[PDB]
């Protein structure tokens, strides 16, 4: 036979099986960091799959064994896209930084297979469409709760068709017209409570929503929101029609969300609701997550008295 | 032919009996002869035991043969040469099989051959480098270890490793003279932090223990 | 398997009788070689006759 | 007579012997 | 029971909380499904068929369920979720599901890449049963990209996927037909020309019907030329089915357009073709009648 | 029967 | 926002808990109030969240005089812990302690 | 800590490199004793005995006296908890302490913990000492073992092992080592017994 | 101090050639 | 963006088209 057998020296039927490497996989996982340290290097969170116990990667589609075509670039493409938060990080050595075609993705070089996957994922202007769906949903929430919010008017600035993927500046998307006056605090982040809405007052409110695409090196969206807010409000090109507002930061690759700005009464709970439900409900994000999944070819195998299980050594609380 | 042969005498001047069998390079040294200093140390050493007196009477030191290192290296060379029409996972399965077939055959001659350890470092890093070259970059930070060693279930490639061990070093002059010891630790392949990547050698069980194990297991089953 | 051959060889050498003793000037010799081409100088006539003794 | 699992039980005990 | 009951009676008096627990037990039954049965399908179809427009606020719930199922590992549940979409397709819209019916549109355009015929067929079914309710002009995702994606599937040489594909393309060429370009229809004509050799007769009848539908959209001066050249083939059962197709083209686009070419082809000195001409006139006079 | 009294001792049904 | 408060306080509690009292699954009367603590417990994503389909009259604990009075005339929002199995776990089981407990809860509940 | 120790072990190639990897790490010196104890535990859990863990714990003892007294207490602990194992774990820990002894890592005083009376001897401890002394004799050889078993300078500890005062446990212990096949010491002590009355 | 330890050039070796002293030497 | 594919749904190279088959 024209091939080389590296086990020329033994036979499994006759000699038994003289090694077992099943602890190697376990201890490899414990040394890389655990499944958590391992999947923070991946596109796992941008799939929004609830947890990784269901993951399943595609258990010949057809007899062209002969034809020139050759390697089908699909297994390599899937390995490359899956790992893309690490293969495409930010803190690198040499590499000429370039914005992707119609999106807000930065590459630091040329990884053509990765660029092809990422392009095919955000086709048909999906980046701006996501911006539109998010901002529409927020306007609608305000459209409804005008009553409690003291909001006379809500103004959706007909969008500059490239505000979504311009990363160095800001128009503003939401402008809120009060009834009488809002007394407004100093700026703080969407997850902190202590807010004394006393400093100034206005009828004009602006709200910003900005999309990024994080990577392993930098996916903290809190400091993104803080830094972007300070910069964008204290710059001299951003057309903000009021010195009062907030920016909403969305991380598409890790599906995170936060915000930073000057608040007024009712805003904190209001947008907290709006964010925690738009992240879940919006159909744009759904088309995203679905193209991500179909590019990975990931599937979930998951489908869908207790007190015999309840008094166990497992603690379970009754609220 | 005398040039392809090898004859080795043991007398009152040579205490060592060296030979070279199926793939191993062995050297027997009895305790009677010039071992005033004796140790029991790293498993490269079999302890032969006189079966009637049941006392350990000599030690066999093992190494991998030179043509077996060369055969492993040429095998990796043709993994790499015929891999431009294959996927990352096929290249890594061929590497996995080659390396398992070497490590499970030799198994403690590999500990004692300081030339293998370097061979294995360079060969594993050549496989990794060809996978990087497969993408269009070799930057050391686009490809931390986690990308290669993550199992095939979490989407990694699934490499098996023996290149993250430290290579012991000691003072070339006497090292070509008198088996001096180990004072320094050169570094193996480079991991993104401490990171302590596990090792194939620690999960395969040495021969000298498998043979005792087998003796007792079959004796008691009989 | 071959590693067990190496073990049995090392273990058989060591279990010879009075093998490591050098008082009377004994000498052990270990020779190892190769038949250098046996597959290539077989003679099919002689091989026929030598097989006929067996089968 | 029906003992090819004792013609395959000293093959193992013949393979697994170590005397010197 | 419930299915028999509400199917005979109607759902007039079913009040609020009742209908809630009902819709929810419904979702459960359908996920929990562990057999290949029309039981839970028909249950669902009937129950929403009777809820009519009363169901409204649970479309996130209902779909989210169906979609998570559409993600599953085993084919069967995937196929089930495709089915259930094809049932509730109409009410999906009629409650004005912009985000949600848009969802199902684009997400199924995604799954059009499957390779389990059993799921691919059901996906095609669900897409057809969406396009029936939503006429493509107001579609968020347009057949303008669907059908171009479908044409390279017509070459899939398998009875079930071929059946369902030609069904979907026949729907589109019947009613959509104008969100596509003449050139697209011409390529699809050239692909239909070799569905006429499938081993199943449903496929071949569907193929002939769609030649008819494409007959109104594009003048047949070229499709008829490509049919005569097929008459030159041998082996009878694809000659006879091209002769049916000629009859059909002539019936839709009036017979004076095709009669001169048929008659003139009656002069090529070969047997199979003179008999093809005669058999085609047979079918033609049957189809047109008075 | 014991099942129902058990359930109502226990909770809703 | 009261649900949100519930959420953040259980969040802070799990923060405060040592390594052997951290819960494993949490069940609340309010399956409508799962979403708030669902969000708020991401600091501790180890907990299988559920709303109990087995309604427990811990509302009937507002019947007792000690619990009542303490909550009633407290002024500062705070924490207290009670161990209802006063002497029970020594001569009967946690199974039996819970059975005893449920009967008492529903007893103060209904009448 | 145990995670990091197990991983440093399972990443190295020999006991020198693993000891280096541990000492190039740092810790608070408090758990120094528990350091050795842990490697002890690890080889208890092992496939079969490889003197790797022996060698590593022995190098730690070689590095500080803290691990030497740790090992005193550890042999005390395992003689207290010897039945707590299976015979597998029993034999590997037996060859553990046998390594320790013939490595000179554990001091031959330790035998004070071994009173070879039938009533106080676990059959589990019996098997323990049998594997221990099989290894000692077949490793250091019977001449220097019987020689070291002979000299008085450690006979105070050896007294529990070599019974002369009370006769019944002399019968029992001489019978035991005879069964193990240590004829020399056994019948010398039994000749002492014969001369006794 | 390149005291007869290490590589001439850590160049095509797959390593950074970093040397250290055996901490467990005593 | 293999422009033959994108505009006309069909690339003459098939599997070997070194560009991205995409009609979006
Ligand atoms: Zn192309």
């Amino acid at each position: 036979v024209l091939k080389q057998n590296p086990f020329w020296w033994t036979h499994q039927r006759h000699d038994g099986k003289l090694w077992n490497l099943n602890n190697y996989r376990t201890d490899m996982i414990q040394a890389l960091g655990g499944v958590e340290g391992i999947l923070e290097h991946t596109l796992f969170k941008g799939t929004y799959f609830p947890t990784w116990e269901g993951l399943f990667w595609e258990k010949w589609k057809k007899l062209t064994n002969a034809q020139r075509s050759g390697l089908n670039q699909i297994p390599n493409r899937r390995f490359t896209l899956w790992w893309s938060p690490t293969i495409n990080r930010a803190n690198v050595y040499v590499g000429f930084q370039v914005q992707l075609d119609l999106t807000g993705i930065f590459m630091h070089g040329k990884i053509p297979t990765l660029k092809i996957s990422l392009i095919q994922i955000f086709r048909a202007h999906l980046w701006q469409k996501i911006h539109e769906s998010i901002v529409m949903d927020l306007c609608q929430v305000f459209d409804q709760e005008l009553d409690a919010l003291e909001i006379e008017t809500v103004q959706k600035e007909t969008i500059h068709p490239r505000k979504s993927y311009k990363m160095n500046s800001s128009c503003a998307d939401i402008l809120l017209f009060a009834s009488y006056k809002w007394n407004v605090s100093r700026p703080s982040l969407l997850a902190d409570s202590k807010d004394v809405m006393d400093s100034t007052t206005t009828q004009k409110y602006w709200i910003d929503i900005q999309l990024r695409w994080g990577d392993y090196d930098s996916h903290d969206i809190e400091r993104y929101a803080r830094a972007k807010f300070l910069d964008y409000t204290t710059d001299n090109m951003s057309i903000y029609p009021s010195p009062t507002g907030v920016l909403i930061a969305i991380d598409l690759a890790y599906n995170l969300h936060s915000a930073y700005g000057n608040w007024f009464p009712g805003s904190k709970p209001l947008i907290q609701q709006a964010m925690a439900k738009i992240m879940k409900a919006n159909p744009a994000l759904y088309v995203l997550r679905e193209r991500i999944r179909k590019g990975l070819q990931l599937y979930s195998s998951e489908p869908t008295q207790n007190y015999g299980e309840l008094f166990s050594n497992q603690i379970i609380w009754f609220v | 032919q005398w040039e392809n042969s090898f004859v080795s005498v043991y007398s009152k001047d040579n205490p060592n009996l060296l030979f070279n069998m199926c793939g191993f390079e062995c050297r027997i040294l009895p305790k009677c002869r010039t071992s005033y200093e004796e140790f029991t140390h790293k498993d490269g050493v079999w302890n032969l035991q006189n079966e009637v007196t049941k006392e350990r009477t000599a030690q066999c030191f093992l190494r991998v043969d030179d043509e077996s290192m060369q055969r492993f290296h040429n095998r990796v060379r043709q993994i790499l040469m015929a891999s431009g029409s294959t996927t990352f996972t096929k290249i890594v399965n061929k590497w996995n099989t080659a390396l398992i077939g070497l490590m499970t055959y030799f198994r403690e001659a590999v500990v004692n051959t300081q030339e293998l350890l370097d061979l294995l470092v360079k060969c594993e890093n050549k496989i990794q480098t060809r996978i990087k070259i497969g993408l269009n970059s070799k930057m050391p930070s686009r490809f931390p270890p986690v990308v290669f060693y993550t199992p095939k279930e979490l989407g990694g490639l699934g490499m098996l490793s023996m290149g993250h061990v430290l290579i012991p070093q000691s003072d070339l002059r006497w090292s070509k003279q008198t088996d001096v010891g180990i004072t320094h630790f050169r570094s193996g392949m480079s991991h993104e932090e401490d990171q302590l990547i596990p090792n194939l050698y620690r999960y395969i069980q040495p021969w000298e223990s498998e043979f005792i194990d087998s003796q007792r297991v079959w004796a008691e089953y009989a | 398997p071959p590693p067990l051959l190496v073990y049995k060889w090392c273990q058989g050498i060591n279990n010879l009788q009075d093998v490591w003793e050098t008082s009377e000037g004994e000498c052990n010799v270990m020779l190892e070689s190769r038949f250098e081409k046996m597959y290539e100088k077989i003679d099919l006539t002689l091989l026929n006759r030598l097989l006929r003794l067996i089968v | 007579p029906g003992e090819e699992q004792r013609r395959w039980e000293e093959a193992r005990l013949g393979a697994a012997s170590l005397k010197f | 029971t419930i299915e028999k009951i509400m199917g005979n009676l109607g759902a007039a008096d079913i009040d609020h909380k009742l209908e809630e627990q009902l819709i929810d037990g419904i979702l459960y039954a359908f996920q929990e499904q562990t057999t290949e049965d029309s039981v839970m399908l028909n249950g669902f179809g009937t129950v929403v068929n009777a809820l009519g427009k009363r169901v409204k606020p649970y479309l996130p719930q209902i779909c989210g369920t169906v979609l998570w199922r559409l993600n599953n590992k085993s084919a069967k549940v995937r196929q089930q979720a495709a089915d259930l979409i094809s049932r509730t397709a109409v009410v999906m819209k009629t409650c004005q599901e912009e985000k949600l019916m848009g969802h199902l549109g684009v997400v199924l355009y995604e799954y059009l890449g499957e390779e389990y015929p059993e799921v691919l067929g059901s996906i095609l079914g669900a897409l057809k049963a969406i396009v029936n309710v939503i006429g493509m002009h107001k579609m968020t995702p347009p057949i303008k990209d669907l059908l171009p994606r479908l044409t390279p599937i017509l070459k899939n040489r398998h009875e079930k996927v071929q059946e369902n594909c030609i069904d979907l393309v026949g729907r589109i060429a019947d009613r959509g037909a104008e969100y596509v370009s003449a050139r697209e229809w011409m390529r699809i004509c050239f692909e239909l020309l070799e569905l006429l050799k499938a081993h199943k007769k449903a496929i071949r009848r569907a193929t002939v019907n769609t030649f008819g539908y494409i007959a109104k959209a594009i003048g047949p001066h070229d499709v008829l030329a490509t049919l005569l050249n097929n008459l030159k083939v041998q082996e009878r059962q694809n000659r006879v089915c091209t002769t049916v197709a000629i009859a059909i083209v002539a019936e839709t686009c009036s017979p004076f357009t095709v009669l001169p070419a048929l008659m003139n082809e009656y002069r090529v000195p070969e047997l199979n073709v003179q008999n093809g001409v005669l058999k085609s006139l047979s079918f033609l006079f049957e189809y047109i009648g008075e | 029967t014991q099942s129902e009294i058990r359930d109502i001792i226990l909770g809703m049904e | 926002l009261a649900k949100w408060k519930t959420a953040e306080e259980v969040a802070a509690l799990i923060r405060s808990l040592p390594v052997e009292e951290q819960p494993k699954q949490i069940i609340v009367t309010r399956k409508g109030m799962l979403d708030p603590l669902e969000v708020h417990l991401l600091d501790f994503p180890n907990i299988v969240i559920k709303g109990s389909e087995l309604q427990l009259p811990f509302q009937a604990c507002l019947k007792v005089e000690k619990f009542g009075d303490l909550i009633l005339k407290a002024t500062e929002p705070q924490m207290v812990l009670f161990n209802l199995y006063d002497d029970w776990l020594k001569t009967i089981s946690s199974y039996t302690a819970f059975s005893r407990l449920i009967l008492i809860l529903r007893a103060l509940h209904v009448n | 800590f145990r995670r990091t120790i197990y991983l440093a072990i399972q990443s190295s190639l020999d006991f020198e490199e693993c000891a280096h990897k541990l000492l190039k790490m740092e810790f608070p010196e408090s758990q120094t004793k528990e350091l050795c104890n842990m490697i002890l535990d690890c080889c208890a859990q092992q496939r079969t005995y490889e003197k790797f863990f022996g060698l590593l714990a022995g190098r730690f003892c070689m590095l500080k006296k803290e691990y030497m007294e740790s090992f005193e207490g550890i042999f005390k602990e395992q003689y207290d908890t010897i039945h707590r194992l299976e015979t597998n774990k029993l034999r590997n820990v037996a060859k553990m302490f046998a390594h320790l002894l013939y490595t000179d890592s554990l001091p031959w005083s330790v035998l004070e913990c071994i009173k070879l009376s039938e009533e106080t001897t676990t059959s589990s401890s019996r098997i323990f000492v049998k594997i221990f002394f099989q290894e000692l004799c077949e490793y250091m050889g019977l001449p220097k073992l019987n020689a070291r078993l002979k000299d008085e300078t450690l006979q105070p500890f050896f007294e529990g092992l070599l019974p002369r005062d009370n006769p019944r446990n002399t019968r029992f212990a001489i019978n035991f080592f005879t069964s193990i096949g240590l004829g020399g010491l056994t019948d010398e002590l039994r000749e002492h017994l014969k001369n006794t009355p | 101090m390149y005291n007869g330890i290490g590589l001439p050039t850590p160049r095509g070796s797959g390593t950074n050639g970093y040397v250290q002293r055996n901490l467990s030497l005593v | 963006i293999c422009k033959d594919y994108k505009e006309t749904g069909f690339c003459g190279f098939g599997d070997s088209c070194k560009f991205l088959h995409d009609r979006s």
